[PDB]
């Protein structure tokens, strides 16, 4: 408001807990149309004879400084909480099943997202094995059993199961030719509290 | 017998459970637990109808090997129904026994659970596909021109003579009457009992399985006064504690001789003496007089009236302990004889001591034919998620729902009877109905409707001339734009002489035939158009 809105900025995701319909790129547009409205004054009097080198201008310096503080750190929040919750579900699956939308990528976030994906790439490479065994770590926790059967679940959408089946219809009654490598992604996104 | 086949069962499977039942869930949750024991993942299935089954196999159209269906089988020559069946392992275990033998033979892809004191169909196949007329088996199946290793064509005459003279017994099969047979998963209990499984809750589940259709009026027990030996012999003989049973959780389950009047335990009395058939009809309470004869029995018991409108659980002590200690002996002499039967009971803990059948009358009431369009399968998934010891917030809601239905039932019976809606209409009795209820949409509740009117009218307004005649009923579905449901039901008190109507309605279908369906594996049921029954009823008289 004069530096308050970030609690309003995540509110696009207010309902999006684990029953999420979809997500969007809210709250940047007018808000960084600000920053080019203000730099004019922030560097207006740089070593100027506008006041002939006098002490009085010290509030202006700190004005710029705190403005930068608030802007940058709300940016860190709008970055880091997005990455962190998405990192939770991205530990609940690789890039097998990515986000519900991939339309709310705040455009530069391609680098951000994919770098963290390559965080897990490094993780896989060094960990698991020295050459790198991608170590099955947070999903598909069945003890050694059959490889190919389907079962019942509870209505997920997004429909991104590209893994090894023709079309499995990943919802309740995703009940078709499912191999093990097909069904390798789900433990908790809202799917199989019930076989 | 699968002490030998069960060691085949490790690889992948599909566990199907055909259309909704209490035999179903009881016989299947046990197998769920079994198959999560030896580390296999598997599949449980809902069936809403045989089309759901064919699309299910279509939806499971792979080469899955150990495919299973339970409590079905009489639909097709299932080899003919099932094309991709080439050498796949099928399993039946159904108690609807009167099935054709085309399904039994071809010993690759079926499992003949043929075991009974009835060697009644031994040559039953030796002429149907083995012989033929108007078609080298060296029989009528092959050529019939004096080429098969009084006239040249009396071959066919003797062939059809044998054929039809034993269609005297083929028409006896599937064309005179239907039933069910034996249990749903008591065989499965004794199967698993070799594997050292002392799951008391499994005993309770199979008790639920039997006491559904232990209803010797609905479906026969037979084994009953023999299972008072058998089931106790399963459980009673093997005692894990002779001295340590004063325990909190799941104390080793018991048996006692109690009654089948509805919900004696959880409700007050004078409304719960009112909703059963055997206590009501034999005391005739929908007329005013029945309250008086009831009252004069309450005298002889001398319970208080105020108490008889308090919950049995809510009464003071000594009456509520001495209740059945009295009723069993001074009810035999006052028109009612046969509510006392053989059943079980146990508590989990301290809350209260559930009644061994009082789940099924909540289960039957969990069939919520709601307009959300999903709820039957969700009702299944709730039901099998109910029978445990864990989920219990919902069983009370089930009881509440059940009782309010059971006291809505009568509300229509007085309405229908004393207006004399009992249309005779010839050789049988006949009923008709007009608009929809969420109560009695589906047919289980509909048979429950019929089986109060029936006893009431047919017992009380006639001589003994017509007390043995059968039943039908309408039931509309404003759900599906007008289909005018019907169900067939039997005459009075003939336990073994069960339904003619395994097909008998199909007489009029043979004569004229109008948009008839048999979508359920249940035979005792049909489904129609909205009002295209009247001429079909004129046909369906004889």
């Amino acid at each position: 408001m004069f530096g308050e809105k970030a609690f309003d900025l995540l509110k696009e995701l207010e309902r999006s807990s684990q029953t999420i319909p979809a997500f969007d790129d809210d709250g940047v547009r007018q808000v960084l149309e600000e920053i080019k409205a203000i730099f004019e004054e922030n560097v207006a009097q740089a070593s100027s004879y506008n006041a002939s080198g006098d002490r009085s201008l010290w509030p202006l310096l700190n004005f710029r400084h705190a403005a930068l503080q608030r802007n940058k750190r709300c940016l860190l929040a709008y970055l880091y909480e997005r990455c962190r919750r998405i990192k939770a579900l991205r530990w609940e699956f690789g890039p097998i099943i990515p986000g519900d939308i991939k339309q709310a990528l705040c455009e530069p976030e391609v680098t951000f997202f994919n770098n963290y994906s390559k965080s897990l790439a490094a993780y896989m490479c060094s960990a698991g094995y020295n050459q790198g065994l991608p170590i099955d770590l947070t999903n598909n926790l069945r003890p050694p059993k059959s490889l190919y059967i389907e079962v019942r679940c509870m209505e997920d959408y997004g429909k991104f199961e590209l893994d090894d089946g023709e079309v499995i219809h990943l919802k309740k009654n995703s009940q078709h030719y499912l191999p093990r490598a097909q069904v390798e992604s789900l433990v908790r996104q809202g799917i199989l509290h019930h076989i | 017998l699968r002490n030998d086949f069960y060691r085949q069962l490790v690889g992948k499977r599909i566990l199907i459970v055909v259309n909704y039942d209490i035999d179903a869930i009881c016989a299947s949750r046990i197998l769920q637990a079994l198959f999560k024991y030896d580390h296999m993942l598997y599949t449980v299935v809902p069936i809403m109808g045989v089309t759901g089954l064919k699309r299910a196999y279509g939806e499971h159209q792979g080469d899955v090997k150990y495919v299973v269906l339970v409590n079905c089988g009489g639909c097709v020559d299932i080899v003919e129904l099932l094309q991709p069946s080439d050498d796949v392992t099928f399993f039946i275990c159904d108690s609807h026994r009167p099935l054709d033998v085309c399904n039994i033979y071809s010993d690759r892809q079926v499992c003949i659970l043929g075991d009974a004191s009835l060697e009644e169909n031994i040559p039953a196949f030796e002429t149907i596909f083995y012989d033929s007329e108007g078609e080298d088996s060296g029989a009528g199946e092959s050529d019939q021109e004096d080429q098969a290793p009084h006239e040249q064509r009396i071959l066919k005459q003797r062939a059809r003579r044998q054929w039809e003279s034993e269609r005297d017994r083929i028409m006896f099969e599937y064309t005179q009457f239907s039933y069910y047979g034996r249990s749903a998963a008591l065989m499965v209990f004794e199967l698993a009992w070799k594997l050292s499984k002392d799951n008391m809750d499994l005993l309770w589940w199979a008790i639920v399985g039997i006491t559904e259709q232990l209803l010797l009026g609905k479906i026969e027990s037979g084994a009953y006064t023999l299972e008072l030996e058998q089931i106790q012999s399963h459980v009673s003989r093997l005692t894990n504690k002779t001295n340590d049973q004063n325990t909190m959780s799941a104390s080793k389950i018991t048996f006692e001789n109690d009654l089948h009047l509805v919900l004696y335990r959880h409700w007050p009395v004078t409304e719960s003496m009112r909703y059963s058939r055997y206590s009501s009809c034999q005391l005739k309470l929908w007329t005013l007089r029945g309250e008086k004869r009831l009252h004069e029995l309450l005298l002889e018991m001398g319970l208080p009236l105020v108490h008889a409108r308090q919950t049995y659980g809510a009464m003071d002590l000594v009456l509520r302990k001495e209740f059945f200690s009295m009723v069993e002996r001074l009810a035999e002499k006052y028109d009612i004889a046969d509510i006392v039967y053989g059943t079980f009971t146990l508590s989990y803990g301290y809350r209260s001591r559930y009644a061994a059948a009082d789940y099924v009358y909540a289960l039957l009431a969990i069939m919520e034919s709601v307009k959300k369009h999903k709820t039957p399968e969700d009702c299944f998934l709730e039901a099998s998620d109910a029978l445990s010891r864990q989920h219990k917030q919902l069983l009370s809601a089930g009881i509440d729902q059940a009782k309010l239905l059971h006291a809505a039932v009568f509300r229509q019976v007085q309405s229908s009877l004393e207006a004399r809606q009992v249309h005779s209409a010839g050789s049988f009795f006949y009923y008709v109905l007009q608009e929809e209820h969420a109560f009695f949409s589906y047919p289980y509740a509909l048979g429950l409707l019929a089986r109060f009117l029936l006893r009431g009218h047919v017992a009380t307004s006639r001589a003994r001339q017509a007390s043995d005649l059968p039943l039908i009923a309408s039931c509309p579905l404003n759900a599906s734009e007008g289909m005018c449901l019907l169900v067939g039901i039997v005459p009075v008190r003939e336990d073994s002489p069960r339904n003619f109507f395994g097909k008998a309605f199909e007489q009029a279908a043979q004569k004229s035939g109008v948009a008839l369906l048999q979508d359920f594996f249940e035979p005792a049921v049909v489904q129609l158009r909205q009002s295209d029954l009247t001429r079909f009823l004129d046909s369906l008289t004889v």
